[PDB]
């Protein structure tokens, strides 16, 4: 069995860091909707669920890898 | 406008109040869909079944007739599919049923009103008004029995008493 | 908003009065009755909808209503099957020794002697053995009770009411518009996300939940009545913790993404379970549950009225190339204008996917004591294999349909469809070469070896023998498939299934799964399959590419679809239609499917299923005479034919003589479909004359003229008996077979 | 108009008119400008009773108990079959209540929240805006109020009155 | 009875499988009490 961590502070900043990774490309390439005009409620779901998606990955490869 | 028993929901458009007993309660809209006279026609069959099997659980505890066996009346339901008074009685209400049948049928024409079987033998309402009045009285003691014939059933089988020594302790 | 519900409100009052005028959704069979070929175009195009109006939203709305009737029918069969099983069935005593009780789930009434069919069937119990593998499923569902059976055909009942009512409200109260139905991108996201995700992630709750447990302490031995009922497994966690530990951490290992944690239940292990011969229910857990991931994640692809989403128009028409012209542009209108081109995709579509399950579920059995179950798994088969074959033929019937009827060259000028078109002739014509070749190289190898066996030289022959003809690829991959374990999937413990190399995994004397090895008669036999998969395919790409016009008739697309000829002339124009291209490529379908389900039956008698005795040693039904047999015709006669209709023909006395008595009617269909078939129409009429001379000499001549059948109505009733008859020979033949030896 | 935050000031939408009680012109995320504004504040008033009920029954069960015997009260009257019991006429009421909102998306003149129940009489006239100011003010109240006494329970086992004192 | 009910019970399908199943059981009962006649009994 590939091996995951128990939460911790490192979980929780690549989460977020994922999460805002998302949220800024989000905002570059989505074609129908200074830089945060327009921002909508379901554009914001939208990055934050792909963020928890690659977050997730993210968490889950780099507990397998080793680097936790 | 809105229902006159739920003062929050609003009034079913096919509930005008040309049925006695009409407050304007049917949230699941069976009324938008479905027949009302098919409907009013369920609800006193069932109403009528019911009152009579609420008098048969208070009169047939209180007293059994001798050339029977005395038993409970959920376990008379068993013995008698066994004896063959059960399938007697069956029998006798399905023949009964299929004149009610007809009457259906004439109820859909609008030749008859969804209850009216024109049975008053004893002339017990003699004009219009008591007619009214006996028909909201005989529509409320439909669905309170309808309800109570559940309740003695059911406390039946959880408890295994009857319903007048259940009155007597707890 | 673009994506919106529009309806409009009682569109068509709930009346029997066009139920007592046959023929009134057709003008022409409005009229009535004249002769009796207006019966048969009653009942030939009363569903064709498209044909009775010209209104897409009128159709759409009765195709909705219709399939909510399907819905309904499926329903109520669902329920009848739990019924049976409740209340006609030995399912408690199978539960208690899955491995010597015989699934049966009809009991037939004394009449005429027909109590013969209740037949000893185990478990203290007499009836007709049952091959659906309901048995089997319900195990894995965690019923252990008839009960619960009862409980389950009453849901069956709800929703079948429940879709019936639906019916008729959405079609006769409250009928969408077709600008509801023309919602592609949001039909796709409810439908991938809502239906296909959320029902996995609710059946591997059910799974995790209901069925590991009750399976878990089925395997252990425990009797099926001391068994916990399921509401105790769902609320003593400390219960559900004896048998898995991690439920002692409940849910939060999955929020914070320590998954590992569920390792116990959500397991990778491969292989089968070796108490139940089935696959292992933590590895269906985990699999159903990343299936509902990813059916969610995909469902959110396509953009509805908030402003993320992919538009597929823009998809399609992004995609073109310097080989294709405009590409795939026109494509979007097409699927959301023609209910025929949507029927086609989705037929050949579902038909794959029935042929995929097949393989699949014999390969890897999915289901406690259902691979040590051979009928059940040699019914199973064929069956997903026959209504594959018939709905991969659906979908090439209604793209024909779409091709004569819905296409328009306004509409697809320089797209993919007009250029498939435009080189029809290369493509057919390379076809054509290649299915001769397939023909050449496949079947002559078999009469080439019936010779050389004939004439003595068994030198000379193509068998392992003799020269080789090795299928090394397939080979290859079965290396591979055998070494992935540790190697390609380094967390899987056993491989995705034994038919690739391993152990003899056996239940209760019996071989669920072994390997599956391919030699020179395994090559000769998937090249087979594949002439006649290309022949197929030649039939009917030809009858759809060919549809509309062709170099013989110029206005093809204005006799329609479905017409018998255009007359003697030309030298003869005979069966030029689609759908007489559908109705050649049904019998082709035939073969194909029949030569698939016998090389099964033979490989799966001969090489895997038997019995297994003292020093591991593998005794199989047939003996392992398929790798020396099965390279002759005279082999596949004999040794396959022959031998094992000994059963069905034998059977007469016994339980299984309905098997022997469906096998002589089955025959009697088939011979009866060769009159259709061979005769034609103007023969049939003179004779229908005489007759009527009869008839009117006594004053008796009905007043509605009878008439020979059409000639497309001729090919109908002939190819339909044919498929009866011969599916009919080989369902009894296949059954009382497998249920005798296995 | 009240301004919640004054840099992003007040959030055009059906919501925001003014006539809605309870506004301090706060939605940050604009959640009333993509779901409609009679479900958000029927379920807000909802919310709100339910915590108003849910608070004052933590106070008044920590004060006192009915003659005859938080999370753990949950879990031992589920066993007890309290539970079930008060779950069945909640969910008949929540039927109805599933049709009232039903129609009031529909566009019958039922306004959120609003049940036409008032025995006394306190509301009829010119108070009940205000009550229901005082209502949404309170129900906010509750929502925060409860979702202390039961984290604050999760620390220690004990109820938040009996905390307050000892 | 709504009159366009029956016309459509009267049709030749419904009524057809209405006659063939009553002719199928008038045989399944005969078959029933006075199984196995080969023959006129004489
Ligand atoms: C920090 C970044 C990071 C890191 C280090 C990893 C690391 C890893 N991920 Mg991960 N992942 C990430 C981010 C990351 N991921 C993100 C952002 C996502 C999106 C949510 C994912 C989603 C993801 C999934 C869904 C899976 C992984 C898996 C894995 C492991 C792969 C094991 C392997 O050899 O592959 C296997 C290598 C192969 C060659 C196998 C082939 C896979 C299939 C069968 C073939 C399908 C291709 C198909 C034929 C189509 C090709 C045809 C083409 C011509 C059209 C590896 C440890 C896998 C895992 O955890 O396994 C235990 C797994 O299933 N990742
Ligand atoms: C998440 C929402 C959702 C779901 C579950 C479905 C499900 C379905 N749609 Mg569909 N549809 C949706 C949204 C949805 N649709 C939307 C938004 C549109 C408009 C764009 C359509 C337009 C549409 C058309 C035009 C057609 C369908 C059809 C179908 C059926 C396909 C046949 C099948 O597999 O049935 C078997 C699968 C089942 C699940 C059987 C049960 C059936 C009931 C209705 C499921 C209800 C589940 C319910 C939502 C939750 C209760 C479950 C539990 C919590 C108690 C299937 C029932 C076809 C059909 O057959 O119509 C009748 C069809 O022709 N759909
Ligand atoms: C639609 C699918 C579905 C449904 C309805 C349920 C329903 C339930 N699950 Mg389940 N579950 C599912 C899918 C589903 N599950 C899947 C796919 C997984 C694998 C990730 C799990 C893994 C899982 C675990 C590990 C646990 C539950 C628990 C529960 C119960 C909730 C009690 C609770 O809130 O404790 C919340 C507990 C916390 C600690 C927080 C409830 C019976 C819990 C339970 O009571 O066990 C029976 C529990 O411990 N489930
Ligand atoms: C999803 C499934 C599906 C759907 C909805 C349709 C829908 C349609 N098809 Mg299609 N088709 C399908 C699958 C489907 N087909 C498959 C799988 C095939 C391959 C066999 C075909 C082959 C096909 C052809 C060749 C034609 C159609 C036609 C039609 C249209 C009218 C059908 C009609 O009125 O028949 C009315 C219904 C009947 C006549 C009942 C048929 C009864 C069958 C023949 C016998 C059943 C025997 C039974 C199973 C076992 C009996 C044994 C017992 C006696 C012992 C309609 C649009 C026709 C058309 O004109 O389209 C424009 C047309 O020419 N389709
Ligand atoms: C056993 C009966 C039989 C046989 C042998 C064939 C043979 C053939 N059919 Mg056919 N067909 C049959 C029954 C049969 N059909 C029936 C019952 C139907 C009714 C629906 C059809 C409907 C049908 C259609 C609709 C199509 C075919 C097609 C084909 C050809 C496929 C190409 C091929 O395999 O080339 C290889 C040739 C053979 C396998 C024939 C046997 C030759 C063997 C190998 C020995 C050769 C020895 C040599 C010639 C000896 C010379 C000796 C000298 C004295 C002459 C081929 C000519 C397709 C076609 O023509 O396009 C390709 C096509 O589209 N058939
Ligand atoms: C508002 C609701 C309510 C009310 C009015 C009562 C009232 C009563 N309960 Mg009671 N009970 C309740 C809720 C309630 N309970 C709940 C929710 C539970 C489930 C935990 C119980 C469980 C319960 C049990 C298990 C028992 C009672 C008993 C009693 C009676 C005690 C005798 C007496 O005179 O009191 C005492 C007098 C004073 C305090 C005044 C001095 C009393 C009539 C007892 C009883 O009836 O014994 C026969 C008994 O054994 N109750
Ligand atoms: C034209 C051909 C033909 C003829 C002349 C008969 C004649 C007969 N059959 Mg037969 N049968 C036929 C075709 C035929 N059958 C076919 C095609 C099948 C298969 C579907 C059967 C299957 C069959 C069975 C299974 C049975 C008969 C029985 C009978 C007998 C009828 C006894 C009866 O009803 O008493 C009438 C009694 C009255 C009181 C009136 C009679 C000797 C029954 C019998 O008694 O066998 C001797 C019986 O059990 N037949
Ligand atoms: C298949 C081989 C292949 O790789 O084709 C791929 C090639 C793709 O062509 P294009 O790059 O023009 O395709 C662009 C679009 O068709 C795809 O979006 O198709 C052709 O060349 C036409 C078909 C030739 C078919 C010959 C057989
Ligand atoms: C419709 C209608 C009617 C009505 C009505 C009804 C049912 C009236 C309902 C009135 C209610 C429920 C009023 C408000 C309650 C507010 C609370 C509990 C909020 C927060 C409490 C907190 C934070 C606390 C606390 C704390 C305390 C003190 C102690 C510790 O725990 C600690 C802590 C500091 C946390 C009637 C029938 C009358 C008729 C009328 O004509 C119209
Ligand atoms: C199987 C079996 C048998 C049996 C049996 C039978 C007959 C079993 C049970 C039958 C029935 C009818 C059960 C339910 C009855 C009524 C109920 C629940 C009413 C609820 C009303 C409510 C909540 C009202 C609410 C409301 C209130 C307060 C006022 C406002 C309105 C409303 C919101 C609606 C035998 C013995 C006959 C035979 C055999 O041997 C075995
Ligand atoms: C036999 C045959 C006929 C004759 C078939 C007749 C016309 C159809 C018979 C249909 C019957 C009347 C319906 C069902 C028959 C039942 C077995 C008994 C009759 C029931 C009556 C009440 C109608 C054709 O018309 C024909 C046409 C084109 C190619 C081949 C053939 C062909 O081979
Ligand atoms: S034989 Fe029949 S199908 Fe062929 S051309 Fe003549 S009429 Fe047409």
């Amino acid at each position: 069995v590939p091996q995951t961590v128990a939460w911790s502070a490192k979980t929780g900043a690549v989460m977020v860091l994922s999460n805002i990774l998302c949220i800024v490309a989000g905002r570059y390439v989505i074609q129908v909707k200074g830089s945060f005009a327009g921002f909508g409620l379901p554009e914001l779901l939208a990055s934050t669920s792909l963020g928890h998606i690659v977050g997730s990955g993210a968490i889950l490869g780099l507990s397998y890898v080793g680097v936790l | 406008d809105f229902s006159a028993a739920v003062p929050f929901l609003k009034r079913p458009t096919n509930l005008d109040g040309q049925y006695i007993g009409d407050v304007g309660f049917d949230p699941l809209g069976f009324s938008d869909v479905f027949d009302l006279r098919v409907l009013r026609e369920a609800e006193l069959k069932h109403g009528r079944f019911a009152m009579l099997a609420t008098l048969g659980f208070i009169v047939q505890e209180l007293y059994t007739f001798p050339f029977f066996p005395k038993m409970a009346p959920v376990d008379a339901h068993d013995y008698f599919v066994k004896q063959g008074g059960g399938s007697q009685i069956i029998f006798w209400i399905s023949f009964v049923e299929l004149f009610g049948v007809v009457a259906l049928f004439e109820t859909l024409q609008g030749k008859r009103e969804p209850g009216d079987f024109a049975f008053d033998p004893l002339g017990l309402a003699k004009d219009e008004a008591t007619l009214e009045r006996y028909r909201l009285a005989e529509v409320k003691h439909a669905r309170l029995a309808m309800i109570a014939i559940g309740g003695f059933i059911h406390q039946y089988w959880v408890t295994k008493q009857t319903v007048l020594e259940q009155l007597g302790n707890f | 908003k673009k994506v919106s519900i529009t309806v409009d409100r009682d569109p068509v009052a709930t009346s029997f009065e066009k139920w007592a005028q046959p023929g009134h959704f057709s003008r022409t069979l409005a009229k009535g009755p004249k002769t009796t070929t207006w019966i048969w175009n009653l009942h030939a195009d009363v569903h064709d909808f498209d044909s009775h109006t010209n209104s897409l939203e009128d159709i759409s709305r009765k195709i909705f209503s219709a399939h909510f009737g399907q819905l309904s029918i499926i329903f109520l069969w669902l329920s009848g099957m739990y019924f049976h099983g409740a209340r006609f069935s030995n399912y408690s005593a199978w539960l208690s020794n899955p491995t010597a009780v015989k699934p049966s789930a009809q009991v037939v009434w004394p009449i005429v002697g027909q109590e013969i069919l209740n037949g000893d069937v185990g478990g203290g119990f007499q009836g007709v053995q049952v091959t659906s593998g309901f048995f089997q499923i319900w195990r894995a569902s965690g019923i252990t009770s008839e009960v619960e059976l009862y409980w389950c055909a009453l849901a069956g009942l709800l929703m079948s009411g429940l879709m019936i009512f639906a019916g008729w409200f959405h079609y006769h109260k409250a009928a969408p518009k077709l600008e509801w139905f023309q919602n592609a991108e949001s039909m796709l996201n409810h439908h991938l996300s809502g239906l296909l995700g959320l029902g996995c992630l609710s059946w591997a709750g059910h799974q995790i939940h209901i069925s590991l447990p009750v399976n878990k302490l089925l395997d252990a031995g425990v009797a099926p009545q001391e068994i916990p009922l399921p509401h105790e497994f769902l609320v003593n966690r400390d219960l559900m913790a004896q048998l898995y530990p991690s439920f002692s951490k409940g849910l939060v290992p999955f929020f914070t993404l320590n998954w590992s944690e569920y390792s116990d239940f959500l397991t990778f292990k491969g292989g089968l379970n070796p108490v139940t011969g089935g696959l292992w229910l933590s590895d269906t857990a985990h699999h159903h549950l990343a299936l509902a991931v990813l059916f969610i994640v995909a469902g959110h692809m396509y953009r509805t009225n908030w402003g993320i989403g992919h538009s597929m128009k823009e998809i399609l028409e992004a995609h073109k190339g310097p080989f294709t012209g405009e590409g795939h542009k026109g494509l979007y209108e097409i699927l959301t204008t023609s209910w025929h081109a949507q029927l086609a995709i989705n037929l050949a579509m579902m038909g794959s996917v029935s042929i995929i399950v097949a393989h699949h579920m014999y390969a890897m059995p999915p289901y406690p004591y259902i691979a040590t179950d051979y009928p059940t798994q040699l019914s199973i088969f064929t069956h997903h294999m026959w209504i594959g074959g018939f709905c991969v033929v659906g979908g090439a019937a209604h793209a024909g349909i779409f091709m004569v009827r819905d296409y328009n060259p306004a509409q697809n000028y320089n797209n993919l469809l007009d250029r498939v078109i435009r080189h029809r002739d290369a493509i057919i014509s390379h076809l054509n070469w290649i299915c001769i070749f397939l023909g050449f190289h496949s079947f002559g190898l078999y009469i080439h070896n019936d010779t050389m066996r004939a004439l003595g030289r068994t030198q000379d022959m193509f068998s392992d023998t003799a020269i080789q003809l090795k299928p090394v690829f397939a080979q290859w991959v079965q290396s591979i498939h055998t070494l992935a374990p540790g190697n390609t999937t380094p967390n899987a413990l056993a491989t995705a299934s034994y038919a690739f190399g391993g152990d003899v995994v056996a239940v209760g004397n019996k071989v669920a799964m072994m390997p599956i090895s391919l030699g020179t008669a395994d090559f000769m036999v998937h090249h087979i399959h594949a002439f006649t998969i290309h022949v197929t395919v030649l039939i009917l790409l030809k009858g759809v590419l060919f549809s509309r016009n062709s170099r013989l008739i110029p206005d093809k697309a204005n006799l329609g679809f479905r017409f018998p000829c255009d007359g003697p002339g030309r030298g003869g124009t005979c069966q030029s239609s689609a759908w007489d291209s559908v109705f050649l490529g049904l019998f082709w379908m035939y073969n194909c499917i029949s030569v698939v389900i016998f090389h099964f039956s033979w490989k799966m008698q001969s090489d895997v299923w038997g019995t297994v005795q003292a020093d591991g040693t593998v005794t199989h039904i047939t003996g392992g005479n398929f790798a020396q047999s099965a390279i002759t015709i005279n082999g596949w006669l004999r040794d396959f034919l022959w031998a094992q209709a000994s059963q069905v023909i034998q059977s007469y006395g016994s339980a299984l003589s309905a098997y022997g008595l469906i096998f002589l009617g089955a025959h009697f269909i088939w011979a009866f479909s060769l009159m259709f078939l061979f005769s034609g129409r103007g023969y049939w009429q003179e004779l229908i004359e005489s007759i009527v001379w009869a008839h009117n000499k006594l004053n008796v001549a009905p007043a509605i003229q009878p008439r020979a059948l059409s000639i497309t109505q001729g090919r109908a009733v002939g190819l339909a008996h044919y498929l009866l008859g011969g599916i009919g020979t080989t369902w009894a033949f296949f059954l009382a077979r497998i249920i005798s030896v296995g | 108009m009240p301004v919640a935050i004054p840099p992003l000031g007040r959030p055009e939408t059906d919501m925001f008119d003014g006539s809605v009680p309870g506004d301090a012109g706060f939605d940050p995320l604009v959640i009333s400008g993509w779901l409609d504004s009679r479900w958000l504040r029927e379920a807000e008033v909802k919310h709100g009773r339910v915590a108003m009920l849910a608070a004052a029954g933590c106070i008044a069960q920590d004060l006192f108990t009915f003659p005859g015997v938080m999370s753990a009260l949950h879990d031992a009257a589920v066993k007890a079959g309290s539970m079930q019991q008060m779950l069945w006429p909640i969910a008949i009421l929540e039927t109805i209540s599933i049709a009232a909102t039903i129609q009031m998306l529909q566009g019958s003149g039922r306004a959120p929240g609003d049940f036409g129940f008032d025995p006394l009489g306190l509301g009829k006239g010119a108070k009940a805006e205000r009550m229901a100011l005082c209502e949404i003010k309170n129900g906010r109240l509750a929502m925060i109020g409860f979702s202390g006494m039961m984290h604050h329970y999760f620390i220690t086992g004990k109820g938040p009155i009996e905390l307050l004192t000892s | 009875m709504d009159s366009n009910f029956l016309k459509y019970l009267s049709t030749a399908p419904v009524l057809f499988t209405v006659w063939l199943s009553f002719t199928a059981s008038f045989i399944i009962e005969a078959n029933r009490f006075f199984p196995d006649m080969l023959y006129f009994p004489m």
